[PDB]
């Protein structure tokens, strides 16, 4: 039986974390739906998301929340990235001026055992594409190009995306600190 | 600090073959029958009173919101029992009960006493489905009534829907049971003197259940037994989602926690009841 | 459905000049002294145990989290009493207590009995500030000890910090008081037979206080008084922020709610105590 | 003594509602701080703000939340207007293309008596200014020009701003439904 | 016949760099914190009992007057501990403790064991002020509790205020320690087998301390060592005002007297603790 | 709170005719023989050492000043015993002893065991004056020596002058008796199990006498007798000038105080010993 449970309602995040942390027999999976607080800071939202997901499932839980801070929007959306891609789908490439396309793709894991909340944060420098390209992946992957690379997260496979994305450095930090 | 399923299985076989294991079934045992738990009742009481269900929840505890419901109008509690009877003991809840793996695994064992705190005929009804016969005991007239010789006695600890005077739901009915003078209270305290219990689908939120296990330790500590002998007779608490505080409170009362797999709640309970056989 | 301050003022004068009004003071009465209420204690217990204070709160009720604290290590409860003694009865809490308008207005009246459920010397200390003298009664040895002739007896209902065996904080200590056999329990039930009470700064969250007012109605209903005469002797519940459910539960127990102005909590209480004079 | 309490931590909203509903002796004022949920819909946020403010103050409470839906941003920010003016102060006039400056200034009151939540919503058509002008008022008033008017909310006085703003129609609806 | 400060300084450096020097701190070490010594307690006990403080002093010794206090009324000793905790560990005694030169000079050294006979958190509190961490050991549960690896263990030899059962103040509690069976007694007698002690601010008036150094010589004399080798391991007794009889009694027990300058008591002790470094 | 002479006289007759009363005689019993008490010895030790007798008294207690005397020079304690022999057992102290009314009234009764803590032959010498015969028991060789059949055994509890190794005067000799292993210690603790004692002319200043009565209550309290039966066997403490603290300390140890008339000390004791007959 598992001792840690990764809670997400997003079935595309589920197949990413099962691609690397899938063979760990100490990790289970839950699908409880939580409501995030209104703040652009990633550290504040992921810390209030774990206390709201432990209250739902009542087991040691691991939650995940991201950020897409943009220099042209002075850090917007930040942790408000979920309603931007709902509203501005590929017009988000158009509302940003050409010449200052730089942005940061941040991502955070927070595991709560019922007594303590520990936040792990990784981060990837990049720049917003001039137009959306690529088919693979999911939300905002056709618009983000990492630094040095020419391609998007959507144009790369799941092994190649996790060699650039924040989750590929968060697998090893979550495995080491939890013994998965 | 917590037993697993394979660790607790030889401990439950020993108490069962000696005839000293008694199941205690809660509201989570009728959850696969699509019945309300203690939270969906309050969502239904708030709709009748004109409350939003999230605003009604923050004015008091479960006992106190039902006390407020019962005194809102005359005959308001009688209507609730009628509505619960039509919803809890409906024919589609009967049909989900034969194909339920927990109720089949419960009735496959040859119990002698079963305690429940839920108002539905789905624990004795599970015994009728397996060809066995049961005897519901809820009031004083049931205990003095005629039974057969060797029949599993199902003790409806909080009452039955066909005897609406026995249902304890409001706060005043929980305070009336603090005297421990009701016939289900007197039968429970005498069975607790000699038997191990198995809590399935029940969470210790009732302050009269916790008060009975409190006062069994006042007999246990005053009898001045050793460290070895006062810890010999244990009770078992099967729960998917016990927190961090409640398992250590119950270690005082010789209650061990059996951690079940929370991914599938119904199959984890059914494998526990099949491991006793 | 709820008394205001000017409506309840002639009702409190009549019971006070007959000598049949007794104050009952809670944890909100020591809130202007910058002391913790029942929530800032749990925030301090969670820091010692290594919990975050928001995660520790969702594992049980107030009685159950203090029970978990007291059994975490040996002598863990004794340390809490020592720490509370230095924080609650400190010299800067003494200095805020002479200039507090509630404690001056309380001591200006010539009471005979005062009940409190908080662990601090700021209710009898308010009487010493006004030149009056008080008599703290918490344990069995205090009731049989010598007092003076006509001195206000302050009944520490939940215990005092200078007698750490009398403090009821954990869940096992609340269950020990359910027998209603302690000397503060026996004195309360006899004063409730003949006197009106005034609840100031107290919210009915203790299940042993609510159980005493429950069993006074079992004497009231069995005595078969009329509609007029069973509703004659009332108790009063001054509260800024009572909800929508709790005032109707307490109407069963002859407890009327006095709505105070929630903009300034300290001045609303002080105008109530000055209207009794 | 009051029977309704208007809860806000914003001292500039306090002097607006006391300018019209100030002489009502049935209205009190509280300053409890609540945390909003992450959603662009105004109806969803103001309804979850009243249940979170009744839990704080435990009296019949009236809360207020706004929206600044913009056509060029497909409705963004919506009820996410609080972290935009923190991040983009007057660059918000620059991130929006000239020629499609139209936007809606929405605002909502929700009063909760402890049993029911009733939402009153008013709304003002307008357009974002080409640059921030005006000194009066507070957050985002130098950037919003109502329809027909040439001036901003910042350029107009408090009597003139409430003849255009959503709160000037929400005074009369709150007074009538509550008897203030 | 008596060491000075400069003579005893190289003798204390040698035992400290070998890790075989242990401080023993008395009631005079907390005198700059404006705390009572053994005489101002008796002046406070006489005020409670109704005695004049000069008449109460001539009816018995310090142990016997506190025994008379504790049996005057029930719960009279519990109140004293509560009052002592308010006055010894107050916040203004904390503020005098960071700027005290003795407590800074004590915590600057890297001790491993410190013994105290006073009821206050100002010896381990001095170690927390210097960034170091300490471990208070007073009862049996403290010795078997968890500590860290290399942390200075502060042995509260006469008890602590947060564990009121460990305080030895009355005559019956000194007689209970004559068996040398308490956990601070057993730890002291084993450390005395191998270590030099430094008595600071302590006067040998306790007949259980003097009895421990008595019975270490019964091991020393029965082992039949020479004149040279039985006098090798010394203990040190820093005192401003030792008389004419007591330094010669303690020469029997290998205790040397360090004469400190009596004009400024606090600066003389601080120069001794800085000379060890 | 204190027995008089006529009240205590029937209580002493009952224990004497049952053979369960044993006198315990102190230094005040030899005061009419013009002998030093514990204060005139120290005045004589200070003259030898070169002290003024008022300055020598303020450097320590009685045990500690004699310890300082004995280690001032070699053979300094042997000389003291020789000097005491010449002055305590002189011929003019013999002549005052036949005409003493206390020593005549003591020897008129038919005792079986007498305990003394003074170094003089005036208690067994009083028995030889009345024609009776006594048996002095001070050391191990005396207990195993030959006696007659029914002869009053005088137990020299602190030693005798004709056996100078048995005299306990210095502090190191009192600490050697704290083990309660000496033959007078073992005989006292067995007689205290079954007999009432009568303290005449003795003040409880010896911390080894007080420690024996302490540890008899540790047997008395652990045996869990009632309130009635644990207070049945009393001891008696005849004293002209007991203070206000010491009679209440000794009530713990079942020791009752007999107040004698302080105007004439010798005649008050003699009327007590004649009332036993
Ligand atoms: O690494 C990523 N690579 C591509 N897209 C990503 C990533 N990380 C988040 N995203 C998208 C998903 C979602 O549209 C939004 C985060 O919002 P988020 O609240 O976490 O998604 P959710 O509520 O549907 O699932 P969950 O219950 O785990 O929070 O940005
Ligand atoms: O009519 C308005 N005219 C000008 N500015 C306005 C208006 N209405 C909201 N605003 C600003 C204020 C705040 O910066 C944000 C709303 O966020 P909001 O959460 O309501 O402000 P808040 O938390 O500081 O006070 P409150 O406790 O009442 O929610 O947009
Ligand atoms: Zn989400
Ligand atoms: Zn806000």
């Amino acid at each position: 039986a598992p001792t840690w449970f990764y809670n997400t309602t997003n079935s595309e995040k589920l197949r990413e974390l099962q691609h690397v942390l899938g063979g760990s027999a100490k990790l289970g999976y839950l699908t409880a739906k939580v409501t995030e607080i209104l703040d652009v800071d990633l550290e504040t939202v992921i810390r209030a998301k774990a206390i709201a997901a432990y209250r739902a499932v009542r087991v040691p839980v691991i939650v995940e929340h991201g950020a897409l801070c943009i220099d042209a929007l002075n850090g917007l959306p930040g942790a408000l990235v979920k309603p931007f891609w709902e509203s501005l789908d590929t017009r988000l490439c158009e509302v940003i001026p050409a010449g200052q396309r730089t942005a940061r793709a941040r991502g955070a894991l927070c595991y709560c055992d019922g007594r303590e909340r520990h936040v792990l944060i990784e981060e990837t420098e990049g720049e917003i594409a001039p137009s959306a390209r690529g088919t693979g992946g999911f939300h905002w992957d056709p618009i983000f190009i990492p630094k040095g690379q020419t391609r998007t997260f959507a144009e790369m496979s799941l092994d190649e995306k996790l060699s650039f994305s924040p989750l590929g450095r968060l697998h090893t930090r979550l495995r080491t600190e939890l013994g998965l | 600090t917590t037993l697993t399923l394979s660790e607790a299985a030889p401990l439950l076989k020993k108490e069962f073959r000696e005839g000293r294991l008694i199941p205690f079934l809660g509201a989570g045992f009728s959850k696969p029958l699509k019945l309300p738990d203690g939270s969906q009742l309050i969502a239904s009481l708030a709709k009748t009173l004109g409350f939003e269900p999230e605003l009604f929840d923050m004015h008091g505890r479960f006992e106190q919101l039902a006390e407020f419901f019962a005194i809102s109008a005359p005959n308001r509690l009688q209507r609730l029992v009628y509505e619960m009877s039509l919803s809890f003991d409906s024919a589609e809840a009967e049909a989900l009960r034969e194909k339920s793996p927990m109720h089949r695994a419960l009735a496959a064992l040859d119990w002698r006493t079963i305690y429940t705190t839920n108002y539905d005929k789905h624990v004795e009804g599970a015994l009728r489905d397996a060809g066995k016969q049961a005897a519901v005991l809820a009031s004083f007239a049931d205990f003095q009534g005629p039974r057969a010789r060797d029949v599993c006695e199902v003790i409806k600890f909080h009452g039955t829907l066909d005897q609406p005077d026995t249902i304890v739901l409001t706060e005043s009915s929980y305070f009336q049971r603090m005297a421990l003078d009701a016939p289900p209270d007197q039968r429970l305290r005498a069975d607790l003197l000699a038997n191990s219990f198995l809590f399935i689908g029940y969470s210790f939120s009732d302050t009269n259940i916790r008060y009975i296990w409190y006062r069994m330790n006042q007999l246990r500590e005053q009898s001045q037994l050793g460290v070895k002998h006062s810890q010999a007779r244990r009770c078992f608490f099967a729960t998917h989602g016990a927190g961090l505080v409640q398992p250590d409170i119950l270690q005082q009362w010789n209650i061990d926690v059996i951690q079940l797999d929370p991914t599938d709640k119904s199959a984890s309970v059914a494998r526990l009841l099949e491991s006793i056989a």
